[PDB]
């Protein structure tokens, strides 16, 4: 809600202070990362 | 003058250092070994 202003109800967060008393937003979880690694093998090497 | 041939039977080991007088003076050459087999077949992911 926006005091003094012409619409109230307002939905989702203000561009003016969206932290209010946060710094950091410590997100915690676990990730899996099936990638593309541009790695050929423990191959392409000298035999000896 | 059966020397001859006794001599080529007997004094025919010194000829094992000529192995080396060609092998000192020419250039080798090594590579690395190459992935064997099949390849696994994989593709994009689907698209929109």
């Amino acid at each position: 809600k926006l005091t003094r202003t012409r619409l109230d109800r307002l939905y989702g967060l203000p561009a003016a202070d969206p932290n209010n008393g946060k710094e950091y937003y410590e997100i915690a979880g676990r990730f899996s990362l099936i990638s593309l690694v541009p790695s050929n093998d423990d191959y392409q090497t000298p035999i000896a | 003058a059966s020397l001859i041939y006794r001599q080529l039977l007997t004094n025919s080991y010194t000829v094992d250092l000529s192995d080396e007088i060609q092998e000192i003076g020419s250039t080798k050459s090594q590579n690395v070994t190459i992935n064997p087999g099949p390849f696994a077949q994989t593709g994009y992911a689907p698209v929109n």
